């Protein structure tokens, strides 16, 4: 039954495809890691846990919790009665809003019950994870337990694993050689580094093989026992179709975002380095603003209209314009309503075509953008115009104290992005009714 | 026939019939057309055709067409 | 083996031309190839030689950088031309993009003209001789040509700055310096303003002056009225941004409007000459390569234009590539065009080996390049494009000043900008890494109809343009929406320039742009999209809606020629003499027997009846002839038709007074058209494949016969006037009727009067009503049938005539009526089951045998006359 289930998995989608063996290799994990009364029910349940803690990481968030939902759902429907397969039907029911019906009274139901009646979706459904398995792989998890040497790191768009690959580099006491694909020098100079790392060793990573899946073609399945050789093959999960041969052959990572914006701000404070005083005050609110609309682009039924993708190039090409528009001007006043609709309209809005997304990216510069003296950007923090009479440095360090200062509450999404709390509630109980659509149509067959 | 710029049968008593048979059988061009059935127009509608390696006008008298093709 | 000594010939004498007049392993073969013909396949030999000497063909191609963007025949024709200064300055606009022909007197060069005839007067002559190669006199015409339009912008800005007026440097020189000496000019006077806080006074100068320049362009003929109206685009321009600061509440949305829009400069400290001009844009700053570009139109300076404008300012400030996305007909590459007409280069366009020859050209040239329809591509060579364009930006952004590409060392010029446009219906990651994507919307057709109005001078504008907009949407939503039906900007750009030949005898006023708006969208449309046309335009505009001369001859011609003047067959054929009458490319689209032939027939007899001329036919089908019979094939050289009657038309005295008429009597194949598209716009020149530009009268007017629409592009409809047959032109008794006439042109007075009684439209119509019923197979229509049943009816009647003068009266009805019943039965419903036939009997008898007939005269039977026939076993 779990291997249907996985299998129609690998016929959803062509990265959460799964190998006979790896299964296989996965059950034999069970008997290599060393009660309900006997030992069977033993062994079943350490079959459960070890293929959850083994094929999560091949999955992104919401087929991993629809993965561990429904091998919980089997499990309870194989050991208890069936009073308890009504409940737990009439509660997938109601979250898929086919079937409304009340609990046949197990304490954990009763906490489900008022998980669900406060309409909290995301723990009522992170109940499933959170109660029935104990263990969870992360990346350096799965590396160090893995014999296989190829990885295919394939991380959705906006979401980038190469820094927490590097500092796994560093951790595991490896340099890692980064190596970009596209041009045919680069394509000769990654099969001269591959060529020597496969017999001398080190880690290397290749990345962005999306414009080179032809090279990939006819060279990585031609091409496919070193200690400290493991190469990363980062690739996409919105990108074109990877070779079927080649995923058999390899192992399947996952990636995920980090779910904060004060986190995103200090990344991009940190890797802006250095010029007046007023040009690192735009630089702060400029990053701010782009941790802001890059939070607010995630969310896609409500926040926008469609997905977008907000490289660092937009952040580069603001920070030169605001770089420009500082240095040519001999009064010192900065013309922020000039700044505002550059911003809005060709910097950021540029690749937003339809108007509604234009108007929103526009209000959001006039929210941050107006530079007033009281620029209260989210209600946490309070930003006060800077002085005259001073430098860059001091500057520096009260912005790094301004940024250690603040916290990030856990209605961040509704009250820093200026959103009502309501279209949030609605797209998670979308979410969860698309979950529990997908998992009943799972069930049924 | 023979040339005399007209097309003159060699039966200077009987008109010569060009025998078409299964008019559906040749093929249409990769955009949705066929091209001897439109000569076959040409040749009984203008009355004649255009030659090709010479580039004149050569008519047609008392030649005359008929088919035999399936249903479709 | 004639053929082969005269293409031996042939490379010889090429050879000879290359290297042969002029001064090692392959030269001492090719001299002793040479030597060894000359004494007695060798070819094959020479074509291996001509490989091995591509590479000295590469360096001389490289040696100046104009001539890479030919072929290689092309560019060792012109190479071969090195002594007798003939052909360079004839094929050469494949280089420049924008200068067509040169002049050159006393054996020196002094003129450059434009893609249409611009003369431009150089400053300094340049020496000729036998030992001068080309690519040092090109580069001197080129180093010229910038001289001389720097010095022509030096001029005009004296002249500006000493006070003259503007009416009296219009007409002298170019229209490029005197584009930067307005703007010039126009920036300083704000600027000066901007200092202050005063606007009203140099509004009304530059009022003065537009209405000054509009006199004027009443006033100029055809080179004057371009350019006049060139200017005067801009001129509006700056009339708007003024009055935009006008309204500024303060000094911030002044700055605002200001920095937004384009600010031009000038640097007095410096030198040089083709540095020396810099053009602000939001802030960044680009450089004006003082290129001559010929007089193209102006875009009409919409804000999103502007927009679009510091879109590419910014993605070439830091040496990214533009990239434009959106629906088609928004205005991508036109926009890309504009801002390098504005800003001062020429743009080779782009219709996406060849594509990574004339990318590295134009990256080794420093001009830009733009592209269209980029996702059109296949797949692999779509990869290596993107990988070739992106490996070069790379090289951009690094400060690399040479790259290497094909294994070849091609320096990297410090001004290459290459954009990119799509039309969805993407961009790969390696592009989008290094590119910036821009979405272009609807632009604003009101502001743009309203400032061509302005320029075509009609009283009312404003309101015209909201008027002619509104009721171009309304056609698109009240509308079947079906393949050809367009009605965006494209159709109201075209409007607009058919309202200029009608102006001349209408007057201006709204009527003109009524009567153009019907003689353009009306004859496209079906009948109940008629139908709501009439009403939206008797709506919509004021005028609701003297040709007695060319409706009575068109009323003769078709009464001489058998035809009926049905009221549909009389507004098709005005419409259609109305439409030929400005635009030239025109197709009619109709099922079969509609009446095109006929009607266009009808009115050519008609015009040359009314207008005196003669009038030639050629007549000819798409699909029977083959590409290398049409147009022509280098074996040698063999002239397709197309050609030889395009070649005896203008090499030819009787052609030059008579109006030679071509219908292509066929289904629009996409790639005669596409053989096509350099005729059907305003170009007029068949693009040969051995280069010979062929010229076409005025008088040639291209036609198009097709019923079906589904295998052509939405631009041949744009571009060629489409006509639509949506109902027949005829009644079924003009059918009858003509085809009577016709076939007594192939007691006769007796016998047509009998046959005419015997046709009575009453029973008729109710027959043909009850046999439209029935089952055809292969089915066609009636109208189709009567085409049949007329001619074998005649034909009948014309063999029985013999003995047609010893019968009483009723007989010979009898036999009359026999004969139209035998003709009926088996034209109209002689393609059905005898069951069907027997049913077919039963109907015709009740709304009035299986088997009777005539035989020689009795009514006899053929049971009498079929014959036992005595057959052997084997
Ligand atoms: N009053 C009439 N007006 C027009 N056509 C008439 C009239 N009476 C008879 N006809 C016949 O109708 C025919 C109409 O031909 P039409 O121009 O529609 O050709 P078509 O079937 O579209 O041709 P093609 O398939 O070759 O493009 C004429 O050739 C003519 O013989
Ligand atoms: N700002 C403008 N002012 C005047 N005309 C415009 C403007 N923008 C677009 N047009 C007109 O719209 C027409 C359609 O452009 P099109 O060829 O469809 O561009 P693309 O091929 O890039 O989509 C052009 O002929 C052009 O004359």
């Amino acid at each position: 039954k779990i291997f249907s289930m996985l299998e129609k998995f690998g016929q959803f989608h062509w990265f959460y495809g799964i190998s006979i063996g790896q299964f296989l290799s996965c059950f034999k994990r069970v008997f290599i890691k060393k009660a309900a009364r006997t030992r069977v029910d033993e062994i079943l349940w350490l079959l459960y846990q070890e293929v959850y803690c083994q094929f999560s990481t091949a999955l992104d968030k919401k087929f991993k919790m629809i993965m561990a939902m429904t091998m919980f759902c089997l499990y309870k429907f194989d050991i208890e009665s069936e009073q308890y397969k009504e409940a737990v039907l009439t509660m997938i029911g109601v979250l898929s809003e086919s079937s409304d019906g009340v609990p046949k009274l197990n304490d954990d139901l009763r906490y489900l019950w008022d998980y669900v009646t406060t309409k909290s979706y995301i723990s009522a459904l992170n109940w499933f994870k959170n109660e029935f398995f104990v263990d969870e792989w992360n990346i350096a998890d799965v590396v160090a337990n893995s014999e296989n040497n190829y990885f295919t790191m394939a991380s959705e768009r906006d979401v980038d694993g190469t820094f927490k690959l590097i500092e796994l580099a560093k951790a595991s006491k490896e340099s890692l050689k980064i190596i970009p694909l596209g041009s045919i020098e680069n394509l000769n100079y990654a099969q001269e580094e591959i060529s020597k790392s496969k017999i001398e060793g080190g880690w290397i990573l290749l990345q962005n093989i999306q414009m080179s899946l032809s090279w990939v073609k006819t060279y990585l399945h031609k091409h496919v026992e070193h200690e400290k050789f493991k190469m990363f093959m980062t690739c996409h999960l919105t990108g074109d179709k990877l070779p079927a041969p080649l995923l058999q052959r390899t192992d399947r990572v996952v990636y995920e975002d980090i779910p904060g914006i004060l986190d995103t701000v200090k990344d991009l404070w940190g890797s802006q380095f250095f010029s007046g005083v007023w040009s690192v005050y735009c630089t702060f609110l400029l990053s701010w603003f782009h941790a802001l609309i890059t939070a607010r682009t995630r969310l896609v039924p409500h926040g926008f209209s469609k997905k977008y993708y907000f490289n660092d190039c937009d952040f580069q090409f603001a920070s030169v314009y605001l770089e420009n528009v500082l240095a040519t001007n001999s009064t010192n006043n900065i013309p922020w309503a000039q700044v505002r609709d550059h911003i809005a309209t060709i910097v950021y809005g540029g690749k937003i075509d339809e108007e509604k997304d234009l108007e929103v990216v526009a209000k959001l510069c006039a929210h941050v953008f107006c530079g007033s003296d009281n620029l209260q950007i989210v209600p946490g923090v309070r930003i006060p115009q800077p002085l005259l009479q001073q430098s860059e440095e001091e500057e520096r360090a009260r912005l790094t104290a301004i940024l250690s200062n603040t916290i990030e509450p856990a209605d961040s999404l509704s009250s820093w992005l200026q959103l009502p709390r309501e279209s949030i509630l609605d797209y998670e109980r979308l979410q969860a009714k698309e979950v529990a659509s997908s998992t009943e149509q799972l069930l049924q067959e | 026939t023979n040339y005399v710029l007209t097309l003159l049968p060699k039966s200077d008593i009987k008109n010569l019939v060009l025998f078409c048979d299964e008019i559906n059988l040749p093929k249409l061009d990769k955009y949705g057309s066929q091209n001897v059935v439109l000569f076959l127009r040409q040749l009984m509608e203008k009355q004649g055709f255009w030659k090709t390696p010479e580039n004149k006008w050569v008519t047609i008298e008392r030649i005359h067409i008929v088919g035999a093709c399936n249903p479709p | 083996i004639q053929v082969n000594w005269v293409e031996v010939q042939f490379y010889w004498l090429d050879l000879y031309g290359i290297l042969g007049e002029n001064l090692p392993l392959e030269t001492s073969k090719f001299k002793s190839l040479t030597s060894e013909y000359k004494m007695i396949l060798t070819i094959d030999s020479l074509k291996m030689i001509k490989s091995s000497l591509s590479t000295f063909l590469e360096r001389q191609r490289r040696q100046f950088p104009r001539f890479y963007f030919l072929g290689n025949d092309d560019l060792l024709k012109i190479i071969g031309s090195g002594k007798h200064h003939d052909q360079v300055s004839k094929f050469m606009k494949k280089m420049f993009g924008s200068i067509e022909s040169i002049i050159f007197f006393e054996d020196s060069i002094t003129g450059v003209r434009s893609v249409e005839g611009e003369v431009l007067n150089l400053n300094e002559k340049i020496e000729l001789k036998d030992s001068i190669q080309a690519q040092e006199w090109l580069n001197i015409l080129d180093t010229e040509i910038k001289l001389s339009v720097f010095t022509q912008f030096r001029d005009c800005l004296g002249q500006l700055k000493d006070g003259t007026d503007i009416e009296v440097v219009v007409s002298k020189y170019i229209f490029q310096a005197i584009l930067l000496s307005a703007q010039v000019m126009w920036t300083e006077l704000v600027e000066k303003c901007l200092q202050t806080n005063e606007f009203s006074k140099y509004w009304k100068e530059v009022d003065m002056k537009i209405k000054g320049l509009l006199d004027k362009l009443n006033k100029s003929s055809d080179n004057v009225k371009k350019k006049i109206e060139a200017l005067l685009v801009e001129y509006l321009h700056f009339n708007n941004v003024i009055g935009q600061l006008k309204n500024c509440s303060t000094k911030e949305e002044a700055r605002l409007l200001w920095a937004k829009v384009q600010k031009f400069y000038q640097k007095n400290d410096t030198l040089d000459d083709l540095n020396s001009v810099f053009i602000s844009q939001s802030g960044y700053l680009l450089q004006y390569k003082f290129e001559y570009i010929g007089i193209p139109e102006r875009l009409i300076y919409t804000p999103l234009l502007l927009v679009g404008f510091a879109t590419l300012t910014d993605s070439l400030h830091q040496k990214y590539g533009g990239c434009f996305f959106g629906p088609a007909g928004t205005g991508k590459t036109e926009t890309v065009k504009a801002f390098g007409q504005n800003l001062g280069r020429v743009v080779v366009v782009f219709n996406c080996q060849v594509l990574s020859r004339l990318l590295v050209g134009i990256t080794q040239i420093g001009a830009w390049g733009c592209f269209d329809e980029f996702n059109r591509l296949d797949e692999k060579v779509l990869s290596a494009v993107s990988a070739n364009i992106q490996q070069i930006q790379n090289g951009l952004q690094v400060g690399k000043s040479h790259i290497t590409l094909l294994e070849e060392e091609t320096p990297l010029s410090p001004h290459t900008a290459v954009f990119i446009t799509l039309n969805p219906g993407e961009l790969p990651e390696n592009l989008k890494k290094s590119f910036r994507e821009f979405s272009m919307k609807s632009p604003q057709s009101g502001t743009i109809a309203e400032m061509i109005l302005q320029i075509m001078g009609f009283e009312d504008s404003k309101s015209l343009a909201s008027k002619i907009v509104h009721f171009l949407e309304l056609l698109s939503s009240k509308c079947s929406s079906m393949n050809h039906y367009h009605f965006g900007l494209r159709t109201l750009k075209g409007v607009l320039r058919n309202c200029s030949p009608l102006v001349s005898e209408f007057g201006e006023g709204e009527k003109t742009v009524v009567e153009s708006l019907k003689r353009v969208i009306l004859p496209s449309l079906g009948d109940t999209d008629e139908l709501v046309f009439k009403d939206e335009l008797s709506k919509i505009f004021d005028s609701a809606g003297n040709s007695k001369a060319i409706v009575q001859c068109l009323k003769d011609a078709g009464q001489r020629s058998g035809f009926s003047m049905s009221e549909e067959f009389l507004k098709k054929c005005m419409q259609f003499y109305y439409m030929q009458k400005t635009q030239q490319a025109l197709i009619l689209v109709g099922k079969a027997g509609c009446g095109k032939t006929a009607t266009w027939k009808t009115v050519i007899d008609a015009m040359a009846i009314f207008d005196g001329h003669a009038n030639v036919v050629y007549v000819i089908d798409t699909k029977v002839l083959t590409k290398e019979s049409l147009y022509g094939s280098m074996l040698e050289w063999r002239d397709g038709l197309f050609t030889s009657i395009l070649r005896r038309v203008n090499d030819d005295g009787t052609f030059k007074n008579s109006r030679i008429w071509v219908v292509f009597d066929s289904d629009l194949d996409p790639e005669y058209v596409e053989a096509m598209n350099s005729v059907l716009d305003d170009n007029k020149i068949l693009t040969l494949p051995n280069g010979e530009r062929l010229p076409i009268p005025p008088n040639f007017r291209i036609l198009f016969e097709t019923d079906n629409l589904d295998h052509t592009t939405p631009a041949t409809i744009t571009r060629c006037g489409l006509l639509w047959f949506s109902t027949d032109v005829c009644s079924i008794s003009s059918k009858i009727d003509h085809l009577l006439n016709k076939s007594y042109e192939a007691e006769l007075d007796k016998l047509k009067d009998l046959i005419s009684d015997s046709f009575d439209m009453a029973s008729l119509t109710n027959i043909f009503t009850c046999s439209n019923d029935l089952v055809h197979i292969l089915g066609v229509r009636t109208f189709n049938k009567l085409e049949t049943a007329v001619q074998l009816a005649v034909h009948l009647i014309s063999s029985y005539r013999q003995w047609f003068q010893n019968l009483d009266d009723k007989s010979l009805k009898d036999v009359i009526t026999l004969l139209i019943k035998r003709s009926l039965l088996y034209a109209l419903a002689g393609d059905s089951t005898g069951e069907s036939q027997r049913a077919f009997i039963q109907t015709i008898n009740t709304y009035f045998s299986d088997y009777s007939t005539i035989v020689i005269l009795s009514f006899s039977s053929f049971c009498s006359e079929i014959p036992s026939v005595s057959l052997e076993a084997h």
